[PDB]
């Protein structure tokens, strides 16, 4: 459990592209996939929103340990029957209404968010809560378009010096952060394909 | 000028010259763990 603060543990977080090559069959692409070291959260700040609600009260706000930095390498590569979607899965101890917000950020600066509620179902022992197939906005899928139009990778990585995500989820009636991911992305270049690394952000 | 403008944003790095963006820190400079750059 990497993703995880005391209340509300991310187990699987996915961006995908699928696409439907006829009735019965399907083919996926992942773009980003999960499924820890301490980075000062001062480096960052410039790169994601700034005032009331933003990142540096937010955190300020804590709990220290539901705040985490992921570095994506995203796998690019791949090709009317389509679509773009987002899958996460979480668990906690505590049956609750959750509302997971995702912003995301051009020179630290919000140009969308996209926001979802999500109630609980039991499962053994605790509560899980799924975002399923979530459907990706119209600007990620052009943003994605126009890098994959880029005829450098390293000017897709040059794009992506500027951009990020953050996620926050919280929970609805008490306004608690349960888990703030920020997220930061490469362009992966290995035969491994997508990667990523997680880390734990902290005040200094 | 809009910091959020997506084509103002792609064409800095297509057309450098043209480029009119926020000028930034490069996160390789930055304070930030090898990890950070090292894929798994
Ligand atoms: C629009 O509604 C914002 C939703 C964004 C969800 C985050 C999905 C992460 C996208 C990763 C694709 C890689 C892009 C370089």
């Amino acid at each position: 459990r990497s993703v995880a603060s005391s209340k509300l543990w991310m187990l699987e977080f996915s961006a995908f592209l699928e696409q439907q090559q006829d009735p019965d069959t399907y083919n996926k692409h992942l773009f980003v996939h999960i499924g820890l070291e301490a980075v000062d959260i001062r480096q960052i700040y410039d790169k994601f929103p700034e005032k009331k609600g933003g990142l540096k009260d937010l955190f300020e706000r804590g709990p220290s340990n539901a705040f985490f930095l992921v570095k994506f390498w995203a796998d690019l590569n791949t090709n009317g029957s389509s679509f773009y979607g987002v899958s996460s899965q979480y668990e906690s101890p505590e049956n609750m209404i959750i509302t997971c917000s995702t912003k995301v950020c051009s020179f630290g600066k919000q140009v969308v968010e996209k926001v979802e509620t999500e109630y609980a179902r039991y499962e053994n022992g605790h509560y899980s809560y799924r975002i399923h197939r979530s459907p990706l906005c119209e600007y990620m899928i052009n943003f994605i378009h126009k890098l994959k139009h880029l005829p450098e990778k390293y000017m897709m990585n040059s794009v992506l010096e500027n951009f990020t995500i953050l996620q926050v989820v919280t929970n609805r009636d008490t306004q608690e952060t349960l888990l703030c991911i920020a997220y930061v992305f490469e362009v992966s270049a290995s035969e491994h394909g997508a990667q990523h690394h997680i880390f734990r952000l902290v005040k200094e | 000028d809009s910091e959020t403008d997506l084509e103002a944003l792609f064409n800095a790095v297509m057309n450098p010259k043209t480029a009119n963006v926020p000028q930034t820190v490069p996160m390789r400079l930055r304070k930030l763990p090898d990890a950070f750059f090292k894929p798994p």
